[PDB]
């Protein structure tokens, strides 16, 4: 395949990116949630569906030439050897930290349950306090309630799914946007392929 | 996984194809005009790193001379012992240098990368047209096509002068621009539109990072105060791109940020891509009151795009040979000496079980005549 | 500037190493021996398995950045033969060479190289004596094949004949380690001394007194010693191989049975090649141990560059202005006719500059009557 | 607050071959909510991802739990006691590449959720490799030639040849397992020797 | 912005940790264990000369610059005390005790420290179980002196009894490590299915389900396993050394001969004592090997600081002002009334300016009718 | 010398001297009201050797955490950690630290000197006073004095900031500062005069080195220009000189050409030296918007030229022992208890033969009643 393989994370990514990709001449012929190698309109770009994690991974190594995924991943997984062309501003929340509600943190040092354990390590480095890291894969609301952790880091948009497991918002780390990515080979060899898509979606914005 | 990381053998026919393309590619340099220097290993720290910048500093291994006490390094980048050799034995005018040695790496180069790289490389010292610039593109593609790969070599051309010189013209300061540098290798460009708004010129720094594969207007999106040395730079990547083109029809990439040695080129920079591998398989550049150009590329990673023809490997039938007399071996080893000079690999089998690896043919006795035939 | 016993080798030098290193290299191919290029670098864990006092302290050692752990650069590639045939060997013949790069910490002999071009076969997994014949003949093909006027002499020995009289005269290691520092600074006085004393002491001393002579050898030794079938099949051995460099190879051959550098891991014959009368044998070949059969040399490469010589090169420069005076077209024909002499080994270099000059220049290729040809200086 | 037993539970194939185990030791769960409670007062349960069973175990914030063996070996179980081999959820640990394709010339690039488990595999087989990080599911990985192999639990290989994949190699077996908090163990082993027996005599 | 498992110790944990490391030292000295301080770093021939492969592992790596050799920064102190009692120590009976930061490249627990204060005490040269009994009452002298509300409890075990059955049932190396790893995962029910197959495995299971009860564990065994002496030697040990800290010192005992941590090194009795409900030991003693006998202890201070607490301290200021209206008699002699503060243990501080303020500051002293007196802020 | 160079055991009374050493001058030193910190002994390279000069870089040993790949340094010297934890905790009135604490070399300091010294000192943040460094000096002075030493202690005064200035006011270059204080450090006198000569007011840098130890008269023999921080720095310089020679009685010699630490001495320098050793036994100057200064000392070094008493070596006998019942081993065990917290070593013997090193007394029973008596 000699065209552009595209990136992308099933539901909340795929579904605010489709009217920049409509506009760029670029339509899914299937819904992906209709039951992983996707073709467009485009003959010339194909699209790969897997979890946002893995966008950054699929990227840098060039199996796929360019990609949208979150700056939360992008932060946490390192985007060395990707270049972040486009803030997409969609698909927008925050990275925070979060804690049980209204009680307060304890007398010693704080354990840290996450996901993101090096935006945790980098952001509680930046408040000169000293923590322990706890690496979870599964949802992390659960943690702060069995004392796994004292607090959290995780995304919030409205802070809904925080409250309704007992937990609250504590301090604002950064924002978080989707990102267009692009394989740093395939942006010198297949330029001519992107330059529309890029000016359509920079357009679009 | 018995070996260190980025640390490989390379074994068999491999290794024979690895002999065989060192020595082609070697040899190519010498009849284009190319002298052969063979710098050692090590070398004391004071003369290896002279110049040095600090990732080259900590990609080289040091060791301890014991008959001194002084410090040595294990050689991880030839290009410095070339000048080495030029400051002594290379007079004012032009000067011509072919390598190939091993080099050794502290830490990997990039994903997956090797560690002990077979470098080879050629060098033009004493010219400051970029004639020798464009000679070196002629010898290297020569080089390059006489392999007979499938495999596409993509080129991508830049220049730190250009940055060098905005960087100048702004003042600015040794964090701003270690700053600008991650950035634009990581091409993290709202975060450069960003920090380019408070710093001084900054219109000029993120134009470089947006338009800069558009080498053609480049100049024309730059400040009045950038429109001699940037306007040189410029005109050089347009000639580059042009010959790569029309000469060798060759894809080629504009990228100004690209700024990997920053400390030791001083002007041009060229790098080439295998396929779509990300570390460049070429890597050369303007360097340096006495001018020099010149590149080098990792043999071992030719190893996967290039193919020799398949050998003739010859067993001698074991029972045969020893019916024969004296004055009959002397006659088989007189012919199995012929086989052996037109390249063929005869072995003399010590055991009537002794096989060959990929046999391919036995050379067999038959009414008085030996003769090859397949197996 | 550059640290004793490392030095640049540069222009002809340098051309006549790769001539060299490459000629040999295919020269051993040809005879069937699978080339491996192991790395520079190892874990110790590997590189210095089974490895000699020797050999450890000739090792430079670095830090894995990556583990934390122990590299060293090799001193003898050797060893990492060893490790790839028992990978790959499997339990048949099995044939290697390889030339490569080496670091020793210390020079070996007055002011002798720490950066040797170390090139060498072997051969694993046969018993008998037809393999270090085998050997014998692939490395005189490549000596011949050098056209020196520089003579190789060879010495063989045999650390077996001396190990059975210690095990059979139940020797204390103090003992030996007096008898083999005797030997190895040829005190024949103060062997005859300490021999009186020591059992079967006759017999260490007509190894050093009459050691020379192998043929008579066996004769002369004890009763005990000539009944044991180790001891006779070494003085076997070494009469074969005797016999088979002077015969098939018209070679001087000597005889020392008291030559016992590498006690610990020769398990047999040596051989050590001098060229001309250097003290540091120009090849160093030896049974040793893979369990596995194996035996094999090794020479450093950049010692023969004294000793070789190729012949002149042609050095060819283009005129600068004669060839900007031409047409498309005929460059072309000449770029046609300058590939052409490439290809036949010319070196012939495109001048950049009308003051452009290679160096050593012994043509000119310059247009005389509508023809491109060579002239001398 | 909670005295007694925190049960740690992975979500889907575990929970249903373990509530047989569960029911004869008297513990029915009242739901199918984060924390959940049970027929015995004594034990709750907590639902997560089956790769965090053993942190949330070893930590002490679930007394005990139940995880498969692929998981221990990639975590490492270094912080907690293995106590039962469950025989339930049992599957295998393989290499697997694109149908019929050759191993290519250069070094394998594995591409897994595994890396550990890879790296201690291919380091057996004398096999010097690349590893590559996947938290998504890997079947894709093979096809887009991020690698070459990879390293996935299967059972019938049906997925793997939906996908145009087949096993390769065996590296083992796997099974989930009863793993204990150290200290749990030892504080609370009168609350865990009854529902050990049980599981013990349900197992045969 | 320190690495995992590091961490510093200020104020007053640096204080107490302080006073801890030397009350403890004192005391071992007074008991007639001669301290010893070796260094931080060594060659490894020597630093890591019989040790295991966890510890080999454990000891970072760094490069004698000096002669390009191989050096490790200590992870363990235990092998230098062999080392100087190798040179030093004699025939006879010698103590050692030591104090000394060392450094692991990984944390042993959860979250737990790289960087420990070392401390531990050892006898070599005494085969009786008194030596074990010395060290038992010198350990519990020193935690019975720091007033813990904590309560150490202790597990003894014996490597011995597993390794004489291992032993007499002829157990391949494969089976010792299946029932080892069960044994550290307590599943008895596999233990119970392995048993059934494996000769003597009566014996195997019994360790495991009624080790605790160290009374009746020989009445239990097999005919064959309470014959044998150095099985009925180690269940007397145990005995002798569960009664001894139940009376002596009051200690809650327990039992368990499957506790094989370091069945490479330790050769006999095994000592772990546990802080409250904490995973990793306080203190780790045993018997292990110098051809010498030797058997000690130790702890990591630095884990003491938790569970200890000194009296608050008395943190004086100074006035500015009334010092320097005072006149030279007179500070000759509220510095002679300072000075004997300051031996009394107060922190007093002359201050250089006004502002000049003391963290934690308890007291003033401070001129009041022409006298210099304490009050609190 | 089965030791590292520089690298060697404290052994048996030597060691418990060390303790007891250490235990002393670091309690002294939080009675005068310096807060006792215990830094690790490793920490990543970031936070180890921020702000450091290049030879405590090349001191400083390097390893890999292999938690996260990246670089860790063991410590060679303490003070940068103490400016750590006062970033963090000190606030911005004045803080007062001390600390004892390992530290490892990886070369030797100069001749013959140890790689892995017990760094032990004390320091003043937050005061620009004189006063401070007064206060150091008497802390000091106190800690010395009570060690009693026949031992007599030599001070050398310097202050980088006078040649820091003169070469500010002469704008001097990157390599004439390095040739002048290589010249100045070996006391090169006559090449000294030469390569001034050449050197803008090269006049100021001889009489540096020719009349430095004379700093009563020093400014006077300065140049027009030269005669504001110049200024204060001689001053400051006479100042410390007299109270040296009044308060402590201390013979004081000058050398504002001592510039080792050029990098991190922001002013005033401190060197005690040990009767006629090479290596001073304290090393103390102004370092550093945070004004900070203090010393520190190689507790080890003290050992040779410190005493203390006798110790008591008490064993008791083996036989009368174990000839008691149950209630006298526990009031014998009472009274040996007793003994042991007045100091005495007192060993209770596993066997007949048990023999404490040093025995100095038995503890032996007459007519049941235990007493000390000598051997
Ligand atoms: N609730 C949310 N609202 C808005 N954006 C979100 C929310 N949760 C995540 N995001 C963003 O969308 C990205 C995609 O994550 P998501 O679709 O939730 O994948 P997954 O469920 O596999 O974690 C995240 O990396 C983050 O940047
Ligand atoms: N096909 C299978 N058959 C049996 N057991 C499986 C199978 N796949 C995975 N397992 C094991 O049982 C668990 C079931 O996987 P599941 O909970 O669905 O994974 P996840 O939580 O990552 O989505 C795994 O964690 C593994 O230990
Ligand atoms: O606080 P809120 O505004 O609700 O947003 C935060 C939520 O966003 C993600 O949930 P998502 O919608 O992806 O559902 P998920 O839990 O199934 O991933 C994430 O897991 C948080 O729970
Ligand atoms: O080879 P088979 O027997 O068909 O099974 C293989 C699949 O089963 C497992 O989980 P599954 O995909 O069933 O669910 P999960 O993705 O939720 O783990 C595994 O992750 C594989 O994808
Ligand atoms: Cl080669
Ligand atoms: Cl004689
Ligand atoms: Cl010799
Ligand atoms: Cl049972
Ligand atoms: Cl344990
Ligand atoms: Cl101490
Ligand atoms: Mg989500």
């Amino acid at each position: 395949f000699l065209g552009l393989t595209l990136a992308l994370s099933k539901g909340r990514i795929l579904e605010e990116t489709m009217p920049l990709l409509r506009a760029a001449g670029v339509e899914l012929l299937e819904d992906p949630e209709a039951s992983l190698i996707f073709p467009t309109s485009n003959p010339n770009v194909r699209v790969l569906i897997l979890r946002a994690s893995d966008v950054p991974t699929y990227v840098e190594h060039g199996a796929a030439d360019f990609g949208v995924a979150g700056k939360d991943v992008l932060l946490e997984h390192g985007a060395n050897h990707v270049y972040e062309l486009l803030d997409l501003k969609i698909a927008q929340c925050k990275l925070m930290t979060a804690g049980v509600k209204d009680a307060p943190l304890p007398n010693r040092r704080l354990r840290i349950a996450t996901k993101y354990v090096n935006v945790a390590r980098a952001y509680f480095a930046s408040q000169g306090q000293q923590v322990d890291v706890i690496k979870l894969y599964g949802s992390m609301e659960l943690a702060p309630l069995v004392g796994l952790g004292d607090l959290i880091v995780d995304v919030v948009d409205t802070g809904n799914t925080l409250r309704a497991n007992g937990l609250e918002a504590r301090d604002h780390i950064c924002d978080v946007s989707s990102r267009l990515i692009v394989n740093q080979v395939s942006y010198k060899r297949k330029f001519a392929l992107l330059e529309p898509i890029l000016d359509s979606f920079k357009n679009s914005i | 996984g018995m070996l260190p990381d980025g640390v490989a053998d390379v074994l068999f026919e491999d290794a024979h194809k690895q002999e065989v393309l060192r020595h082609q590619l070697t040899q190519q340099l010498i009849t284009h005009g190319y002298q052969l220097v063979s710098p050692p290993m090590i070398e004391f720290t004071e003369s290896l790193l002279s110049g040095a910048s600090e990732d080259l500093k900590r990609q080289t291994f040091k060791i301890i001379d014991q008959l001194t006490g002084r410090l040595m390094g294990i050689r991880a980048d030839i290009t410095p012992q070339i000048l080495r050799i030029d400051a002594h034995h290379g007079g004012d005018g032009i000067a011509r240098y072919c390598y190939a040695g091993d080099v050794i790496h502290t830490l990997p180069s990039g994903l997956f990368g090797s560690r002990t790289p077979l470098q080879l490389g050629a060098e033009i010292f004493g010219c400051e047209s970029i004639a020798a610039d464009i000679e070196l593109i002629d010898v290297l593609f020569s080089m390059i096509n006489s392999l007979d790969m499938s495999a596409v070599l993509h080129v991508d051309l830049g220049h730190v002068t250009i940055f060098k010189r905005l960087a100048e013209l702004a003042a600015l300061s040794a964090s701003d621009t270690e700053q600008l540098m991650q950035l634009y290798a990581n091409k993290n460009l709202p975060e450069l539109k960003q920090v380019c708004q408070v710093l001084p010129m900054g219109s000029d720094f993120y134009t470089l990072a947006r338009f800069g594969h558009d080498i053609a207007n480049l100049l024309g999106r730059l400040s009045e105060n950038a429109q001699t040395k940037i306007v040189t730079a410029i005109d050089e990547l347009q000639r580059l791109k042009a010959h790569l083109q029309v000469q060798w029809q060759c894809a080629v990439s504009i990228d100004v940020t690209e700024l990997s040695g920053y400390h030791y080129h001083t002007g041009i920079v060229f790098n080439g891509y295998i396929n779509s591998e990300t570390q460049p398989l070429v890597r050369g550049g303007r360097f340096d009151p006495r001018q020099a150009t010149g590149f080098s590329m990792d043999v071992s990673r030719l190893l996967a795009h290039t193919q020799l023809d398949a050998p003739f490997i010859v067993l001698i039938d074991y029972d045969a040979f020893n019916n024969l007399d004296s004055a009959q071996r002397q006659l088989l080893l007189q012919q199995v000496a012929s086989l052996r000079q037109q390249g063929y690999r005869v072995t003399m089998p010590l055991t009537a079980e002794d096989m060959p690896v990929g046999l391919t043919h036995r050379l067999s006795l038959a009414d008085n005549q030996w003769r090859l035939h397949a197996v």
